[PDB]
């Protein structure tokens, strides 16, 4: 046996910083990626179509992704 | 020409003080008191 205390610098502060950084990143990363995948799955992408005669679309109708259109 | 008594006494004193510190580096079997997960 003969366990000896390994002298080391204090590792509480950097671990706490990394933990709270990961927590505060994920607390908004998870809902935005859930919203993005629900937009992709349920709302879905656009479809390309030719311009009909007599229609002048708005500018946001010239784009594909719903987030880009918004 | 070996150790003079002054440096020999100083080296001896520092020797058992260093050995006392080295044995003082040992931990009790109760340690570490890890927090319950």
């Amino acid at each position: 046996g003969k366990r000896l205390f390994i002298i080391k610098p204090s590792g509480f502060y950097d671990k706490r910083f990394l933990k709270l950084l990961r927590f505060y990143i994920l607390l908004t990363g998870i809902p935005v990626v859930i919203g993005i995948t629900l937009i992709n799955v349920f709302i879905g992408e656009a479809e390309l179509a030719e311009i009909p005669e007599g229609y002048v679309p708005e500018h946001w109708e010239y784009f594909k992704h719903p987030i880009s259109r918004w | 020409s070996g150790y003079t008594p002054d440096e020999k006494l100083r080296l001896q004193q520092l020797r058992e003080l260093r050995r006392r510190w080295l044995k003082d580096q040992e931990l009790s079997p109760r340690e570490p008191v890890l927090p319950p997960r």
